């Protein structure tokens, strides 16, 4: 073993301390909660019950499967264009699990020295598997699941190395079982091939642009806060969003505060509605003419 | 009571400080031994007379004193990973037979793994000088780490795990002698398995030159091919390596000699499919119709992996049903849909060779 | 002064900077929030000028400076340190503010076939935006971008969910 206490010359052992390490490595993240939960999302009912099913159904449900013999999903493959607001989501329902939560940024893995990513990983799953059961989530693994093609050189090879160990944690050692890890792309175009599988990645979900009613919901749960003079249609802008994100919803929201102020009037308006809409899309500008 | 005395009066004999770590070089004379510390600087020391001067020998690990840095006790060897790549462990044995195909592969590895153990006979008969080495790769297919896995805990005798990560080392690639020392301890332990798993990073072309960290990765793959190019009788050690893309191996590993046999994983077929799912369909409690030539006929092209997750998706989907016994129908359903969500999302399986 | 007449765009930029900044009671009264960034290209005539305007208007707490090449360096995973730092740095700063100039090196979309390529670029660019992503604050740092061309995508695409405040030039009327 390690990290045995002893005293400068003495070359003797008192008491035998654990445990690990290490700083950075040892606590990438500790989340208390973010106050943020499920019913502030609308629209994802379908699969955030998939995902409610796949990170809850261990926790509570484990007689369940041990009554049917049920091998639990691990990996689950989180995909979209933002938004969407799949972090919200994960981080939200995390929030919602009060089991041990770590979050973790992709590139994170990326380091200084040749496979440093390697012992991060296993100091990290070293740590999950002492607080099990608990829940991992990482992002822009396209970053570093990007295998490229031939030698040379894959600077990330030392990474994507890592990533197939993630993968030899998910192969050669079961043990895994406890503390499901999540993890999210932005877009699926580059993966290791081999992620498919029930203990790699399983519940894969599209991430779809919201529809007008769930639109005009979410974006009602950005403005439900604020003073809103009681005529939105919610309707009339929800037609109105074509293309948008859920994101560009909340800009519509944050740019009817926005004008609001200038305006100096006390509460919201709809021609402030569909004024931030404008604003923020579609861009600018050229000028009113030939069309009459 | 008085056992803690005896454990006090152990304390006294704690007074004594541990001893500093050395190699023997050589000897200029009994009085005068060329010795050398593990952390580099060199010493010509004496020693006291409980030695035996001829077990001594040069390239000897030995223990000296803190002020006269001399011999007082000694110790043939030690290595702190090697016990880690012995502790692996994996269920089955029975599993060798969960795994469906391929047939002709398993016993192909049964015999050139297990054989020249327990039978040199047969071999130095007919002339024949035996492999030493193997190689697998998926997934082209998948049941790599599963298949081995089996055979290290099937074979039994001695095994030893390795993953390509542990070779990293940061500073100074001494994962190198780390695999002299290894190679020196299977000598030991011997016969002795070597898993290889993810050998294409450490398996690498060095194509183009740049950077530091390919270089001194081929500096620690030199340090394999040479101990394959021996100098040495690997017949008692044996080396299992299993990676995605059989590329950028080189063709010092892809040379015989040092990488033998070559076997690969294939998509299973309908047939291997039909028994991996039997053998999926035992553990989960199933209502009284079943039929497999349904699943047989719809799942074309997955992995074992991607069918055991079909059967697991069936189950979890049948959570929602509450029922305890399931109908194969709703594994119809489920099985056969998020199945085919798995193959929209199996964009480019095709691997070179 | 020095700006050259342009109004509509000065008048956003500085609103979302200094309204929200100067008189923050005003916001938290009738919030709704501020948005978190903004973003400025077109010609060159003029980028980062106005720029250099909102170093004269800033009043009390500094604002850092990034220019776009120094983000980039060879031995990779430097840069990543970087920007990690220099956000808890601005977390340490209290209501401070960065900028960012020639972002269109260093936000190259998306990738190549192979060999990378981008895959420095795009580790430290997609862990900028990850930076970006964590709940936290985040940042009440706002940030300022002003580049030429308003590609590329990808980070185009990760700014409208927290950034905001698009604006064009104009160029001579
Ligand atoms: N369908 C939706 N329901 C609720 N909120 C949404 C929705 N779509 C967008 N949002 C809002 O958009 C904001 C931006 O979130 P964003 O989409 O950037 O998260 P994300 O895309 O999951 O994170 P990342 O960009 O790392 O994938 C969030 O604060 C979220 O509240
Ligand atoms: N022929 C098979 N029989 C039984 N299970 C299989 C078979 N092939 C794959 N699997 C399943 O696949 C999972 C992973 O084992 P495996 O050694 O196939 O991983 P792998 O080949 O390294 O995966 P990949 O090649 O996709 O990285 C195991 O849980 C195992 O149950
Ligand atoms: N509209 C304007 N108002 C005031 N000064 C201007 C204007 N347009 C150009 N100038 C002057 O022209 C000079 C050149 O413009 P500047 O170099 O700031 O743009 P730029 O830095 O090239 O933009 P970019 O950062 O996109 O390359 C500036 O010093 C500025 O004083």
């Amino acid at each position: 073993g390690d990290l045995v206490g002893v005293n400068k010359d003495s070359y003797l052992i008192l008491e035998t301390l654990p445990t690990e390490y290490d700083s950075r490595v040892k606590a990438m993240e500790v989340d208390e909660r973010p106050t943020e939960q499920y019913s502030d999302i609308g629209g994802l009912d379908k699969q955030i019950q998939e995902l409610v099913e796949a990170i809850v159904l261990p926790m509570n449900h484990k007689e369940k499967f041990e009554n049917l013999g049920i091998q639990p999903p691990k990996g689950v493959l989180m995909y979209g264009p933002p938004g969407t607001g799949k972090t919200l989501l994960a981080r939200a329902c995390a929030a919602q699990t009060k089991a041990t939560f770590l979050k973790l940024a992709g590139p994170q893995l990326v380091q200084m020295f040749i496979g440093d990513g390697a012992k991060l990983v296993r100091d990290a799953f070293a740590l999950a598997k002492e607080k099990a059961p608990s829940i991992i989530f990482i992002d822009e693994l396209d970053a570093i699941g990007t295998k490229r093609f031939d030698s040379e050189k894959a600077g990330d090879r030392e990474v994507q190395r890592t990533m197939l160990e993630l993968l030899n944690q998910l192969d050669g050692f079961q043990p895994n079982t406890q503390v499901k890890v999540i993890a999210a792309t932005n877009r699926v175009d580059i993966l290791d091939p081999a992620l498919l599988r029930s203990g790699r990645l399983d519940r894969k979900i599209e991430f779809p642009m919201p529809n007008e009613e769930a639109r005009a919901r979410i974006m009602q749960i950005h403005s439900r806060k604020m003073n809103v003079s009681p005529d939105v249609n919610y309707e009339e802008l929800a037609r109105c969003t074509d293309d948008f994100n859920g994101a560009q919803c909340k800009a519509v929201c944050v740019e009817a505060g926005m004008i609001a102020l200038r305006r100096g009037a006390t509460e919201l308006t709809h021609e402030d509605y569909m004024e931030g809409i404008l604003e923020v899309q579609a861009k600018k500008k050229a000028n009113l003419q030939y069309y009459a | 009571t008085k056992q803690y005395e005896k454990s006090e009066n152990d304390l006294k004999a704690l007074q004594s400080v541990g001893q500093i770590v050395g190699e023997v070089l050589k000897q200029l004379t009994e009085e005068k031994f060329i010795v050398k510390a593990t952390n580099g600087p060199r010493y010509v020391v004496g020693c006291r007379r409980q030695l035996d001067k001829s077990k001594l020998k040069p390239g000897t690990r030995v223990a000296l004193d803190m002020t006269t840095l001399t011999i007082m006790r000694y110790l043939p060897r030690e290595v702190d990973p090697l016990v880690y790549n012995m502790s692996h462990e994996d269920p089955g044995n029975v599993s060798y037979s969960e795994i469906g195909g391929l047939s002709e592969q398993i016993r192909e590895l049964r015999e050139v793994i297990e054989l020249p153990l327990t039978n040199p006979e047969l071999f130095q008969r007919v002339g024949i000088i035996p492999p030493k080495g193997c190689l697998l790769y998926g997934p082209p297919g998948t049941g790599k780490t599963l298949l081995a896995r089996a055979v290290a805990s099937q074979l039994d005798c001695n095994f030893l795990k390795v993953v390509s990560s542990s070779i990293v080392d940061k500073y100074i690639g001494e994962s190198a002698r780390l695999i002299r020392e290894m190679f020196n301890y299977a000598r030991d332990h011997q016969p002795c398995i070597i898993f290889m798993d993810e050998i294409d990073a450490i398996g690498g072309r060095r194509f183009s030159e740049g950077t530091s960290a390919d270089r001194e990765i081929q500096r620690t793959l030199m340090e394999l091919l040479n101990q394959m190019d021996g100098f040495d009788t690997l017949h008692r050690v044996k080396m299992i390596m299993a990676t995605n893309r059989p590329d950028t191996l080189d063709p010092a590993l892809l040379r015989p000699g040092r990488l033998d046999r070559k076997i690969h994983i294939d998509l299973p077929n309908e047939q291997a499919r039909l028994d991996i799912l039997k053998i999926h369909a035992g553990p989960i409690t199933k209502h009284g119709e079943i039929d497999y030539e349904a699943i047989v006929k719809l799942s074309d092209g997955f992995n074992g992996a991607d069918l055991r997750n079909v059967c697991t998706e069936a189950g979890m989907f049948a959570i929602r049903a509450d029922h305890d016994f399931v109908v194969q129908e709703d594994f119809m359903k489920a099985v056969r849909k998020v199945a085919d969500s798995k193959k929209l999302e199996s964009k480019l399986d095709y691997k070179p060779v | 002064s020095d700006v050259g007449g342009c109004k509509e765009q000065i008048e956003k930029l500085r609103e979302v900077v200094e309204t929200p900044l100067l008189h923050p009671e005003r916001f938290v009264n009738l919030g709704i929030e501020p948005p978190k960034g903004v973003l400025l290209f077109g010609p060159p005539g003029t980028g980062k000028t106005l720029c250099a305007r909102a170093v004269a208007n800033r009043t009390d707490a500094c604002f850092i400076r990034v220019i776009g090449s120094e983000l980039v360096q060879k031995y990779v995973g430097e840069g990543a340190r970087m920007v990690r730092e220099l956000f808890e740095m601005a977390r340490t700063k209290k209501a401070c503010l960065i900028f960012f100039d020639e972002i269109d090196a260093i936000g190259g979309a998306r990738f190549d076939d192979g060999a990378g390529g981008d895959n420095e670029v795009q580790r430290t660019m997609l862990e900028l935006i990850n930076q970006l992503d964590g709940f936290d604050p985040r940042g009440n740092i706002k940030v300022l971008m002003a580049t030429n061309r308003p590609d590329t995508l990808d980070p185009a695409l990760m700014r409208p969910g927290r950034l905001d405040r698009k604006i064009e030039f104009s160029l001579p009327d």
